[PDB]
RNA sequence: UCGAAUUUGGGUAUAGGGGCGAAAGACUAAUCGAACCAUCUAGUAGCUGGUUCCUGCCGAAGUUUCCCUCAGGAUAGCAGAAGCUCGUAUCAGUUUUAUGAGGUAAAGCGAAUGAUUAGAGGUUCCGGGGUCGAAAUGACCUUGACCUAUUCUCAAACUUUAAAUAUGUAAGAAGUCCUUGUUACUUAAUUGAACGUGGACAUUUGAAUGAAGAGCUUUUAGUGGGCCAUUUUUGGUAAGCAGAACUGGCGAUGCGGGAUGAACCGAACGUAGAGUUAAGGUGCCGGAAUACACGCUCAUCAGACACCACAAAAGGUGUUAGU
RNA sequence: GUGAUUUCUGCCCAGUGCUCUGAAUGUCAAAGUGAAGAAAUUCAACCAAGCGCGGGUAAACGGCGGGAGUACUC
RNA sequence: GAAGACAUUGUCAGGUGGGGAGUUUGGCUGGGGCGGCACAUCUGUUAAACGAUAACGCAGAUGUCCUAAGGGGGGCUCAUGGAGAACAGAAAUCUCCAGUAGAACAAAAGGGUAAAAGCCCCCUUGAUUUUGAUUUUCAGUGUGAAUACAAACCAUGAAAGUGUGGCCUAUCGAUCCUUUAGUCCCUCGGAAUUUGAGGCUAGAGGUGCCAGAAAAGUUACCACAGGGAUAACUGGCUUGUGGCAGUCAAGCGUUCAUAGCGACAUUGCUUUUUGAUUCUUCGAUGUCGGCUCUUCCUAUCAUACCGAAGCAGAAUUCGGUAA
RNA sequence: GGUUGCGGCCAUAUCUACCAGAAAGCACCGUUUCCCGUCCGAUCAACUGUAGUUAAGCUGGUAAGAGCCUGACCGAGUAGUGUAGUGGGUGACCAUACGCGAAACUCAGGUGCUGCAAUCU
RNA sequence: GGGCGUGUGGCGUAGUCGAGCGCGCUCCCUUAGCAUGGGAGAGGUCUCCGGUUCGAUUCCGGACUCGUCCGCCA
RNA sequence: GGGCGUGUGGCGUAGUCAGCGCGCUCCCUUAGCAUGGGAGAGGUCUCCGGUUCGAUUCCGGACUCGUCCGCCA
């Protein structure tokens, strides 16, 4: 009962989010976005691999769900359920419309054609760009060959072209590997639930000393 | 039998055929819309000025 | 709406030329006289054969009328008219609105 | 104004209409196409509020019908004498102009006033004629 | 149906601005306009009386009438294939003097000063403005400025 | 069907909104849901068709507003004709300089509004579930809220910020400066406002470029179905679909090229001669190198040129070059 | 109007018509009557039939329902 | 003989009167009809940062309400949160603190507003008179709405000032006719007085199809002028839907992803389905089905030769060259 | 230079937490007969400048302070965009040519200036 | 043709992941009639078969299946 | 298909930004002719959000029935 994704592949319309002018959309099919060992610390998983688009198109929420399930299932079967952290870095906010025509014989007796042809919501999609990350996984250096294969299996569920790039960053942060290493040898990083908070030279010295004590322990 | 609703095609060409002449400006523009208390005094001021110039160059 | 029965307003009655006290009423049209020229012409045109000779209006659309206040100066008896906006309910009896009291 | 126009399709059930210069209340509405090409015609069956007679009609749907202003007002009885009720308004105004009802409503109201209940009377105004339709009893404020 | 009211499509045009709402400062009331002054029109949304229409926002005109709290301004409006003359009564919160006119008057007085001082010698005053001429010959030296060779950089991911 | 509610001759009666009808709107002289003839009558038609010699010059519109207006008119616009007042300017689909105005593209969300993923630390006179508890505004875990510092992703009807392109004004003589006349306006007041008298400043007189004359008036035709292309863009799965914005076109237009074609590329046209080219081409059709140079490809459906006359995901120790 | 014979033609007069020798001021023309006026005229009373009120009429036009319980019943 | 000043007849007046006559029975519109109002308007957006800008585009709204919810002045600060106080608790009243508006301002939405434009109190009628000018829509017509003045007369405050309805953007109506107010002015044409009538200036009674006819159907008995500007065939563009084919592989298959299948996803093809559109045809291209007859396509049911199997034989299934 | 009265621009001026303030001026402060206003002389009104106090207001300083302001060749000539091609690509879209040119980020600095009149060790 | 729902004892019919009632009738007792009542009875492969579960109407898949709904042309 | 209306105790319906009646169950009362009265038990107002001082009342979404249409080809 669902149209093929080629009818909604391209970004032909303006963004159409769920708002107080829509008020009746179907809920998204993808619901879980972070999975694997999502409660892991930052220095547990140094390596990060990205599935990144090469197209300017719309990805369906159904396709996002299918790719998430495929990559998660493959990596938990080959490497264990808590050896990786996968994060879906796109969210379906664009709403797809359909002008539903009757498929009955002699429909033109009651069709009215293209008059008042404004559509009804039937699906949700995420609008991506050139070089935008869809999937991001962080793991140890011993799981590179299985997370590349997991992303390669997940790439079949997506239209268009995607690339698998091994990032130069440490995990889900934005510093490089030696930059993060020379930062964490000092005490100016401090862990959070999954992420890490950093020290800055601004701010009040009392707060900067109750937090982050080992760097000032010089 | 629907038809074309509205367009602005060819309109700037039609205007710029013999078009976009600026209005002619003049010395001594019109005093309509100017404040009547100003004009009522301005009449007497010009009348006195004309009488003084006539008496000077009589 | 509500309008008070009296009003101090301008009177151009050639002796006042100022704000005097005025008693207000509502304007009533008064009966259409016979021997008005249009009525005589209409009766002459409607006599004989030919049926109805003038249009009769049917497609009524308004539900209200504009109210007209008849002001009457208490000194020199001169009268003025002024119209208001359209209102479904109108009254001249002054029952003033009061604020901090119950429903 | 006393009365205001409306469209036949704009009319619906339990609404007031003017039929043959009578205030009437609709009980039935039915629309049937005149011809396959043509517009539907509205058949209206209504009951006069004052007299209870049944008056019907058939007009074009686009035609405009006259509609009265009906006001229902709430009063307390003071006396029933000579077939004329005497009523008492909020803020203490009193009217005696209402004639007493002549049917089983009037009989029940007469017996209720004879045996001494405090009676709440609903009287309706439409197109310059006045009547009483129903009575209740005040459950509180005895 | 369609809607073309007097203040249609004027949402961001007649918003005030960020963090300068409230009452207007007294310089706009202390400024003095004379007949023949050239003024810019920018409406103030805080003042609802004497407002200009949305067409005249950002338009520049000439004062022709001065009244108690307002100013009469003349604008030229393109209607069809010609310009028409439009007279507007605007309160003084919606106008300010055009700075280009006072810049030109400063050029006039400095230009007359130059002509007056150089008339005592006759030194070919050359009072017209000239645009940006092509830059002439020069000698650039390498003393402490030996050239540094640059090359295109190879490609990287940078994510 | 054939002895009768039979068939039929002649005479006679009924005449056109009338007749007659065992009823079909049947018949009433090949004419009937109102006969025929003549006149009114050359009835009216916003609708279809046609509209008669040559050459020269200029040359459109399918757009604004109103209309029982939507196949039509009026009105403005576009066009022609007649000119008139002057003689290089009170010009300009252009740039520069100076100065305004704007809320789109972009960006932002550890900034307001709204949406939204994940943990962390706290708050229980201040939650809910279990377990331990006599019970407890009891305890221990868990889960929900709220707060605090973070984190992932977004907005036609969100925004602090904010372009590019378009867009207003000014670049003087109708200007600037000095002095002092008028007034019933205005000021405490010759204070100011406006218009003035007299005097000074001229060809670099106030940026560039170009001007093909500049300005003004009257009158009237046709038109008021448009369509296509690039870019922006709306509805739609889409359409040689429907609807907008700026420009250029076709209509109204031939010529060279795209084999062919209204719109594409090039270029717009008096009659000829010579030369050079545009776009496109140079094996032969076919005018012009089976030129030169470096590589790649062998297809048991090769490929061969924009608009344009289609092909995708996924693969291949085919072959080549790379990381 | 229905359409030989045979056998039957149930219920409904609220609506729309049709029909009364009923009862009688509600609607209520012209003429006529009264008042006011200087008159044109204005205002009232009175006011025929028909409407309106009250009956009849379906071999007149026509019409012939629901919800529960247990064919039945409410 | 009967009847008799009653019938009859004549003229007026009321009723009845499809028996008959005349006429009417909107427009837009992805054909028309039904539906809706995109028909007079308003807010935000589409709208592409001046202005303008379409669709039966999106989200909504209007035919009202108000003697205060208008005008002037004075005092005060709101939503919310925290901490307290008998009954009194989630919500009654009182007190303090924080509080850029997160409240309120009649209504739809968007702007604007903090010693206020909000809440409370005091006084009032400027929601008044006289005609001009200007802005929006625009033909620079009307109507509606609005802006700034002039000449009066007022309100309020100590005053500067403010006020010509509602904080701003919507909230509404020609000619003819009737009626009211003013001037108590002009005319009734042989001359006067008084009624009556007609004029001048300003309002009201209303046309919502909102620049403004007085208006029910049917036609299968039908007619005329036209239209491919416009529907019902084929053909053409598109392929949602229909049909057919792939890729990936969580699983089914005792065990085993792929012998045979194959979820969640995703890429295509076809024009033997039905839609969408309106390009051609309305001075006509013979619109069901069957019978008859020829040829073509392959996405192969059988026959020929083969490959694979969860092929022992028999039977079967999957696939290839093949029309 | 401090302070007061009236201001202009309206955070470099605001906010949070501390510290300091000679002189003068502001301020808190004392009182209810009179004018006046309140449930309440708390606000407002009036009287005294006397009985007192810098505790607060106010001013200034401090803070790897929050905010705000300025600058950068910091990001970045990046994103976006005007013009051009019989450029690439099935397409989606993307390079190049002639031009214009952001925002976030990062870093550095700053934290009221000033007009008129009066008055002050 | 397709879609969708459905299924309990001999019959009917109620069901939380923990097969009950009524009826036919099995028996016994009962009663002046115009005859009944009472007390104990049997009976399911929860349509069927797998997986799940801790065991399954109860959870899930397949098949059966009865009922529904929608479908051609001129 | 679409449009319009509908949904409230056992039952039936209304309405202001849960009500009665009729049923009931209890109790009292009454030569009655007749009974009558007083109390109870009964409703997520179809549902879910928002709006509002407050929602049956206002609104969005959803579900449930009942109707009326789907023509000329
Ligand atoms: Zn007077």
């Amino acid at each position: 009962a669902r149209r093929p994704a080629r009818c909604y592949r391209y970004q032909k319309n303006k963004p159409y989010p769920k708002s107080r002018y829509n008020r009746a959309v179907p809920d998204s099919k993808i619901r879980i976005y972070d999975l694997g060992k999502k409660k892991a610390t930052v220095d547990e998983f140094p390596l990060c691999v990205h599935l990144v688009s090469n197209e300017l198109e719309q990805l369906s929420s159904e396709a996002l769900e299918a790719a998430r399930i495929c990559a998660n299932k493959y990596m938990t079967t080959v490497s264990g359920r808590d050896a990786f952290h996968l994060r879906v870095r796109v969210h379906p906010f664009h709403v797809l419309r359909i002008n539903k025509m009757l498929s009955c014989a002699g429909a033109d007796r009651l069709q009215q054609g293209m008059r008042g042809a404004w559509g009804k919501p039937h699906g949700l999609a995420a609008r991506v760009d050139i070089g935008q990350i869809i999937f991001s996984v962080r793991t140890k250096d011993s799981n590179k060959d299985v997370v590349v294969e997991g992303l390669r299996r997940a790439r079949y569920k997506f239209p268009g072209q995607q690339k698998i790039i091994l990032s130069k960053k440490w995990g889900f942060t934005n510093l490089d590997r030696p930059e993060y290493l020379k930062k964490r040898e000092a005490g100016e990083v401090k862990d959070d639930g999954a992420f890490v908070k950093f020290l800055s030279k601004k701010g009040s010295l009392e707060n900067n000393i109750r937090e982050f004590p080992e760097y000032f322990a010089a | 039998a629907k038809s074309k609703n509205h367009t602005a095609h060819n309109q700037t060409r039609k205007a710029h055929r013999n078009g976009i002449k600026k209005p002619k400006t003049y010395k001594y523009p019109s005093l309509k819309g100017v404040d009547p208390k100003f004009r009522r005094n301005h009449k007497h001021a010009l009348h006195g000025t004309a009488k003084a110039l006539a008496a000077a160059k009589k | 709406v509500n309008v008070p029965k009296t009003r101090k307003t301008y009177c151009k009655g050639k002796t006042c030329r100022k704000h005097t006290q005025h008693k207000v009423t509502q304007y009533k049209a008064g009966k259409a006289s016979l021997f008005a020229q249009g009525k005589r012409r209409y009766d002459r045109k409607q006599s004989g054969f030919g049926g109805q000779t003038k249009p009769v209006f049917h497609k009524k659309a308004k539900t209200t009328k504009k109210v007209v206040l008849r002001l009457e100066c208490v000194k020199c008896k001169t009268r003025a008219q002024l119209t208001l906006k359209r209102c479904k309910h109108f009254e001249l009896g002054g029952e003033k609105k009061q604020k901090g009291q119950a429903l | 104004s006393a009365t205001y126009p409306m469209q036949c399709s704009a009319l619906r059930k339990n609404g007031f209409v003017v039929i043959k210069s009578r205030p009437c209340k609709i009980v039935d509405m039915s629309t049937s196409k005149t011809g396959k090409h043509g517009h539907a015609k509205v058949h209206l069956v209504a009951i006069d509020i004052f007299t209870g007679k049944k008056l019907e009609d058939l007009s074009p749907s686009t035609h405009n019908m006259e509609v009265p202003v009906v006001k229902r007002n709430e009063y307390q009885l003071l006396d029933i004498d000579d077939g004329f009720l005497s009523l008492m308004n909020m803020d203490g105004d009193t009217k005696d102009d209402v004639k007493a009802p002549e049917g089983e409503l009037g009989d029940s109201l007469q017996t209720a006033f004879d045996e001494g209940k405090d009676l709440m009377v609903t009287i309706i105004s439409a197109m310059g004629e006045e009547a009483a339709i129903s009575f209740k009893e005040a459950a509180r404020t005895d | 149906g369609k809607s073309h009211g007097y203040r249609s499509r004027t949402r961001y045009m007649f918003q005030r601005d960020f963090r300068k709402h409230g009452a207007v400062h007294l310089s706009t009331y202390l400024k003095v306009y004379k007949v023949g002054d050239i003024v810019d029109i920018k409406a103030n949304g805080s003042i609802q009386k004497g407002m200009p229409h949305k067409f005249y926002q950002g338009k520049t005109g000439v004062v022709y009438n001065v009244t108690k709290s307002s100013v009469g301004v003349i604008i030229n409006k393109m209607v069809g294939n010609r310009y028409l003359e439009k007279r507007l009564n605007l309160r003084v919160e919606h106008i300010k003097h055009s700075k280009c006119r006072q810049e030109f008057l400063e050029r006039v007085k400095a230009n007359a000063a130059k002509r007056a001082e150089a008339k005592a010698q006759g030194v070919a005053v050359q009072l017209k403005r000239q645009p940006a001429q092509p830059r002439e010959s020069r000698i650039v030296s390498t003393e402490g400025n030996v050239p540094q060779t640059l090359a295109p950089v190879p490609y990287e991911t940078f994510i």
